[PDB]
């Protein structure tokens, strides 16, 4: 009885996490769009051959 | 909720035993009416139905064929307009030119 | 550009393809020498007959079906009907002798000498056609030669082609009414080749077509003749979505991807509605809801079976017609309301319904009527034991004294065979046991 | 202009297809032969959006069909505005898929679906700025619910940051038709809640009930209920296509409509919809469209919108009216059923006004909702999925193409995610 | 402003409802296709109290046809003016009531009442301003007496504070038609008496006789009946419509006729009738109108009020006249029957003026009563259900619904004490 | 703190206790091993009302079984819920009592009672301040009738002051399994009528009307009535355990219900009782739920409570909500029911509220009626009982077991004297 109460409690302990982010279409397209952003500056500054 | 009788005699013509009231009662003559558009309507199409009263059921509906813009005009019905035979082979495939290739081409 | 073969095995066989060319040859208007008599016919596209006939470069068109048979008077008769100038010459491949009821004879002995040259007549006329939908059967299970010839050519088949879909529409014999007396023998031999080889099997048991013709056509007297036209009627019913367009169509491909849960059970039985007399024609509503009705009535099962004492697990039901998809899905609707007919658990949809554009056509000097709605009904339930177990009492009773077992142990094949296609026909109604249980 | 390109596949979607170019070539005056023969220019100006331009003056659909087996396009070539469509854009197989979601999406399509995709990419290339793309398909079918996924997920691999719509029509318990529909119904929404941006479902039962309660017309068929489906795609666009008070594109609506990216599923609806016999007698006025718009019957789903609590909804209204009275009505209804609303969300309703109204009619309104009473319909399929897939039953055809119940499992686990999300969001207060 | 709508349920209330609609198109100058062609200005100031518009300039009634078998309405479709009504109005059931007020009140009514009801929650709702409802039916059948009094109970469930009146057709036991009239009327007017604010009964008896003794005509037929009925309904409610000198609506009408909740049963009167022989030959002053009007023969009631004394009384004059000669032959006809007025509450009659009279006469009068000579008819309803009952005639009908003797018993309770206290003022002094 | 003891006696009352220690624990979060496993700490400050501490935190029930048959033992241990109950609580005898109550009463039960009277007075003064006690039993059974009714008489004997109830399942002849159903009755009640404090009846032919009409289930069983029965008898023991505006234990229920001490049986009720199929839509307020309560056939006795007037009535209001709408509609209801409602105990309701409401509710409530009706079932078992014993029929085993007629008639004396003393106060006047 008293192991099983602890467990029970120590899990009930537990529980407040949601954060949501979902992310399929919404993370590939902020993938897409920052390393737009960042890479066209180190487009705009590699030295020629 | 009643006969109209119309008859020479008064005791059965209705309008002539209408006739009290202090006005015309409009009634009697639109049926009058009703019934004389009716005569001319049923002769432009030729029915003859046996008496008057056969037609006078759908010869008074205001419904106009086509919508009148308070909905979509999707028609009376697809199968509204449509006619049937019952001849074999009237419903093969035709087989059109986008479908209709010979040569399977070789390469890719 | 779709096609499909047809084999016709037995002189059952020979007598049903008769009439369901026949039929075909009527509906698209074939003259019975074999060319167009309208002489309006227009090139093009209007190729919708090459599901079944094929152009043949001067004229007329050849059928794509072959007639097999030992025996050679119903194929001389065939070749000296009114038919003659139809069918290809070298397409009807005749025997010398008949198997006289003995299945070892056709799948031992002589069958050997005629299955080459009935595989070469298959692929020369297979090579033609470019859109092969498949193969359809047509056998007499209580006939030696039928039912040596058809286990011989579908192993043959099975590994020579191999994913091509099979439907078998094979005549079973009766559990009261039969001809001849060694046909539980021979019944059992191709139950055993036909179980792992074909992907289709429709059962055609012949007192439930007499008992329907007796009650419905008011026939005293029907005869093979009257069978094989409504074969033929069911049969064109089934293939008219391939050459008619239509609202919901459907494929050969269709039916065992919808109809059979599993690979071990391929059996079933079917249905036609409605039978009415020309007589009867007038006096009556026609509608989707009573054409229906009847459909799913015991007493109008093509074989002699009661599904009240089984389950249901898929039915396909075709068509044709004026009929309308929102009438008949009411119809199913109070299908299911009823209470008659239950269905196993883990089926919820049970129903694959076709709707076709064509009526049905008439044949001149029938005795069914015409109605222009029509159904089509293929059911697989979990009753169809009943006659299985029907034959293995029959063949039990006989094989208790080793009873006509001389007459297939003088042929070579060895005693033990019955022992094998027993235990696998056991099996088979253990499987038609468990799958009806509850979960 | 921020024109957009047309996909379709599955006999289904073809049929839809048909008729909505139909009604949009209507709507611009366009006859069968591609000549335009409009009275106004500003059926001109914008006819960039949906038609390209060829020699002599005529227009060309940017409209790509595609499907397994010939049959369907044979018909619609044939018929009324067949000749508009160019003969390239048609792309078929010779097999069929069966109804199978593995033949659909593992055997057949893999070497089919390249050709599309190359059509697809010129046709987009070709375009100066292109807005996003729109499929139209049944998930109940075998081609389209596989091969138009698997495109989905292509396209949506190679042009991440367009938009994408979907009109999927999905099959319903009651007017049931094939046996192995839940199957692929499942596979089909679990591939395509991962890449779709928005969905709007479509249920074959609630059209009929539509026609059979509404309109009071006896004996509809499929083209009727085509041409209710192509009036409210042919609404959402108008915006887009015509000047009006407020305007509003695609990407307005998907970000006024998603308040997280995993909750992309809408149900539409239409008005003002009226039986013959009854035309005559209605007036049309801003209450009558805006009551006809929220009356839980007239939705195009089986899912009762009263059942759950609207997250978000939208308005397109078409014709020439003042603002005040369509921001009063709004605001009214919102007051009068603040329990059908969820409460952390305040002002939750989107307007847009349009003042060229469709071709006969001089007021009509398109309405689009997104709201938690859509999780039935998923608890329903779900049900019939699982109840199916105890028994193993059918289950040999899809394993016979290298499927296995892994997928299985995770499409099913997936989907009760969606559907428990759905729930959390409904059952939560400040 | 300030707009009532319409309910009617039953053959009788369908008949009266039909040739009211009739007389009120006629007054206001419609057609029977629903386009106005009137002739004066006045004809459209309050047009909007009794019809709503529609497309097309077209007016409609806002009224609902309710009933339990579609051969009524199907025949009052057919009739003239049969167009004017929306189809949308019309409900109807399948089986019919068979004149059981069980039917028509617990099973199938209940189950039919749904629609009904939103219907006309919707039509209250359109318009801007609700004054009242008025129904008109009849207690001794089933489907009028159990599914309006039902739906009275409803509404005024949801609508506490607005105006009732209600047209009783209440059986007379000379003209009988039906033999289980007096369980279902006791019944329904046990249900309308904590409900309704105004009731006001006819006897069709009493009509016949005004016809065969004033109007002398030979072969009267129930379209005299209805058309009288409806001429004075339509009087009811003249100065709500038309400009006057004093404006009187419902509710005044109300305030002024009922001392107490429990009092509002009326007996109704219309002036003047003439026979066919003298129309010409009668001058039309207020003397000869008021004379007519006070008449016992001309009451709409079987019962005389000769036989009791008037609570309050209430007259609509129409046309132009002199207020002062008007009230000159008021107080006459007080002073010469002071022993026909109750003396504890002095000046108990009002008069009203209306500037219009009504279409193709001079002057006329609607007179509307509260005296206790309506005890009678209660009386003589109540002795034959108690000489019915003590037998439990007819009882088992009743009793196999669902429902049981009791609520008889509570009934006739009811009526003998709604009788009792109606009467002890006839006695009482102050 | 104040807790009561359960003991319950005979097949009914082991079944009706199986169902309650069901609800009791489902309410308090108790699972099957006495294992707490609630969210709330309210659920825990008045458990020692009902239970017991074991080592190790286990609750158990303070329930005491007894019976003649160890089958209904060893039926309800091996339910679920069984290990709850402490063995040594379990008392039983081995021969029956075969329906017979002088067997049960006079020859068995004395023989047995020792123990359980030993088990019960270890409870009573293990209890820390001794509240009552509270039985459950019918009187269609011979072992309950006799031996229960025994204990009843012992107890009090050894506790005059403590108040104590018994809840009682009455026979009913329409549908009666016993021909011995009026002997053992008329015994039981004249034993029960001297020494119970509180009695409770119960009428399963009302328990069917009600699972037949409200709930519309097609298939009834007796663990559906005893969970309707352990619903209304949790309910009345609401505010003992948890907090409320006003909390209202059972002393002061007898205190505000009877008027004069012989007069102490009621009829109770339960309410909202919605449909399996409920749809989901509004909220239960106030008004619906008070009607409901009234509604004279959702009572669960065959008793039909309009045939008297109520003596006194008790609410026991469950949820959240103000007293303004409970006085203001428990007098409506006075008012519109006045003549159901003796006169000369004005404002006779009883008005209780707690604050916890129901599992799976937001608004419930137990009523709790004591009216005159009564008398009617009285009425029917004496005719039955005297019609029986009239020429002594089946009387032969009930001498045989050493009483006489001298019983049977001071039993019916009683009997008569008790329903003409409680008609008296019916037709009394002020
Ligand atoms: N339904 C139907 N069954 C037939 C027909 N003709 C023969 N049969 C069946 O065939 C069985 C006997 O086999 P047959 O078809 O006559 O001959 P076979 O199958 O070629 O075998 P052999 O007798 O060796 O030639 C009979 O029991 C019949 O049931 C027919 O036209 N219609
Ligand atoms: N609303 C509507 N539904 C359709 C139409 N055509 C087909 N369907 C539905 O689609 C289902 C069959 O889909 P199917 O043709 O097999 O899809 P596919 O395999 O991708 O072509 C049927 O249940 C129909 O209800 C149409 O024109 N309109
Ligand atoms: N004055 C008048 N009375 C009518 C008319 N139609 C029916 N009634 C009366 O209504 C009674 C029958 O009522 P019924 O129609 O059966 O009631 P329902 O069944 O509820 O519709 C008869 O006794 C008639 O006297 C009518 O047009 N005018
Ligand atoms: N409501 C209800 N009534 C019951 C139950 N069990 C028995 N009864 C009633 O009790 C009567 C028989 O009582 P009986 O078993 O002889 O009582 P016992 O002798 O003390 O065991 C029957 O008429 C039943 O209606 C139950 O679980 N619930
Ligand atoms: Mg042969």
């Amino acid at each position: 009885i008293e192991q099983d109460y602890m467990y029970r409690s120590q899990q009930d302990s537990f529980k407040p996490r949601l954060l949501p982010k979902g992310n399929k279409a919404s993370d590939l397209s902020y993938t897409y769009t920052k390393q737009k952003l960042s890479q066209i500056q180190q487009n705009n500054n590699k030295e020629l051959f | 909720a009643e006969k109209y009788k119309n008859e020479q005699e008064p005791k059965d013509n209705t309008s002539i035993q209408r006739s009290w009231l202090p006005y015309k009662d409009k009634a009697l003559q639109v049926a009058e009416n009703n019934l004389i558009k009716n005569q001319t309507l049923n002769q432009t199409k030729g029915f003859t139905p046996f008496n008057p009263l056969i037609t006078y059921k759908n010869n008074m509906s205001q419904v106009q064929q086509h919508d009148i813009a308070t909905s979509l005009p999707i028609g009376s019905g697809e199968h509204s307009d449509q006619k049937r035979t019952n001849q074999p082979g009237e419903f093969r495939h035709v087989r059109t030119d986008v479908t209709l290739i010979r040569n399977k081409p070789v390469t890719k | 550009m779709r096609e499909v073969i047809s084999i016709h095995v037995g002189q059952g066989g020979i007598q049903v393809g008769n009439a369901c060319w026949e039929l075909f040859c009527l509906e698209h208007g074939i003259q019975p020498d074999g060319q167009m008599p309208s002489d309006k016919t227009i090139g093009g596209g209007d190729d919708a007959f090459n599901t079944f006939f094929s152009e043949t470069g001067a004229g007329k068109h050849v059928p794509r079906a072959v007639f097999l048979d030992l025996e050679p008077t119903v194929i001389d008769e065939v070749r000296t009907g009114t038919y003659r100038q139809l069918f290809h010459p070298e397409q009807l491949i005749s025997g010398k002798e008949d198997a006289a009821n003995n299945f070892a004879r056709g799948h031992y002995t002589i069958g050997k000498e005629i299955v080459d040259l009935c595989l070469d007549r298959i692929r020369k006329l297979a090579d033609n056609c470019t859109g092969l939908q498949g193969f359809l059967v047509f056998n007499s299970v209580g006939g030696g030669t039928g039912s040596g010839l058809g286990s011989l050519l579908l192993e043959r088949l099975s590994v020579d082609y191999g994913k091509k879909s099979k439907l078998g529409f094979t005549i079973y014999p009766s559990p009261q009414v039969s001809t001849a007396v060694v046909e539980p023998y021979n019944s059992i031999l191709s139950t055993h080749s036909l179980l792992e080889h074909t992907d289709v099997a429709v059962m055609l048991d012949n007192e439930a077509i007499y008992d329907i013709c007796r009650r419905n056509l008011d026939i005293e007297r029907p005869t093979y003749t009257n069978l094989n036209r409504l074969i033929a009627q069911v049969i064109s019913s089934l293939t008219a979505s391939l050459r008619f367009d239509g609202a919901l169509n459907v494929d050969i491909t269709e039916f065992q991807t919808n109809l059979v849960p599993y690979p071990r059970i391929h059996f079933m039985l079917s249905s036609y509605a409605p039978i009415i007399s020309a007589e009867k024609a007038y006096h009556e509503q026609l509608s989707v809801a009573e054409i229906t009705n009847s459909a799913f009535e015991p007493a109008n099962m093509m074989a002699k079976c009661d599904p009240r004492h089984g389950k249901y697990m898929a039915c396909s039901m075709m068509y044709r017609g004026d009929v309308v998809p929102k009438d008949v899905n009411a119809s199913i609707a109070t299908i299911k309301t009823k209470r008659t007919i239950q269905f196993v658990d883990w089926c919820p949809t049970g129903f694959k319904v076709g709707i076709n554009y064509q009526p049905p056509t008439v044949v001149p000097g029938g005795d069914l009527a015409k109605v222009m709605r029509a159904v089509c009904m293929i059911s697989n339930s979990t009753a169809i034991a009943e006659v299985f177990s029907r034959l293995d009492h029959k063949f039990d009773l006989m094989y208790a004294k080793r009873a006509f077992v001389h007459w297939y142990v003088g042929e070579g094949m060895e005693e033990g065979e019955f022992s094998e296609a027993r235990e696998d026909l056991a099996a088979l109604e253990k499987d038609y046991e468990e799958v009806g249980i509850e979960t | 202009m921020r024109e957009i390109v047309h996909i379709q596949g599955g006999q289904c979607g073809n049929q839809i297809g048909a008729k909505f170019w139909e009604v949009i070539s209507d709507e611009h005056g366009i006859d069968p032969t591609g000549t335009y023969h409009g009275d106004s220019d500003l059926q001109l100006e914008r006819i960039n959006v949906y038609y390209n331009e060829a020699t002599g003056g005529r227009y060309v659909p940017r409209a790509i069909l595609m499907d397994l087996e010939p049959g369907t396009m044979d018909s619609v070539r044939a018929g009324p505005f067949g000749q508009l469509f160019r003969p390239d854009n048609f792309v078929f197989g010779q097999t069929g898929a069966g109804n199978n979601w593995a033949k659909g999406h593992y055997t057949e399509g893999a070497e089919l679906i390249d050709s599309v995709l190359d059509v697809v990419r010129k046709e987009a290339e070709g375009c100066d700025c292109l807005q996003g793309f729109q499929i139209t398909h049944s998930l109940g079918g075998g081609t389209g619910s596989g091969m138009g996924t698997l495109l989905i997920s292509k396209v949506r691999e190679e042009y991440p940051d367009r938009i994408m719509e979907t009109f999927s029509v999905v099959p319903s318990p009651k007017v049931s038709d094939t046996v192995v529909e839940p199957y692929n119904a499942t596979l089909s929404v679990h591939q395509l809640v991962e890449n779709a941006d928005e969905c709007m479902v479509i249920d074959n039962e609630a059209l009929y009930d539509i026609c059979f309660r509404t309109l009071k017309l006896t004996t509809p068929t499929y083209g009727d209920l085509n041409h209710l489906v192509s009036a409210a795609m042919s609404g959402v666009t108008c915006c887009l296509r015509f000047p009006g008070q407020l305007n509003s594109d695609l990407r307005k609506l998907a970000v006024n409509l998603i308040p997280f990216p995993r909750l992309h599923f809408f149900m539409i609806g239409f008005a003002p919809l009226t039986s013959r016999g009854s035309q005559q007698y209605r007036a049309l006025t801003v209450p009558e469209l805006t009551q006809q718009m929220f009356d839980a019957k007239n939705m195009m789903c089986a899912a009762d919108p009263r059942h759950g609590r609207y997250l978000t909804a939208s308005a397109l209204f078409r014709g020439r009216m003042s603002t005040k009275e369509v921001d009063e009505q709004m605001l009214n209804v919102q007051n009068k059923n603040s329990s059908y609303f969820v409460e952390w969300i305040p002002n939750n309703i989107k307007s847009s006004i349009c003042d060229i109204p469709p071709k006969g009619l001089k007021m009509a309104v398109t309405f689009v909702g997104n709201s938690t009473a859509i999780q039935e319909m998923f608890k329903r399929v779900a049900e019939q999925f699982t109840a199916m897939f105890r028994r193993k039953a059918f289950l040999h055809w899809y394993t016979g193409e290298g499927m296995d119940e892994m997928e299985f499992t995770e499409a099913e686990s997936n989907m009760n995610d969606l559907v428990s999300e759905y729930q959390q969001y409904q059952d939560a207060t400040a």
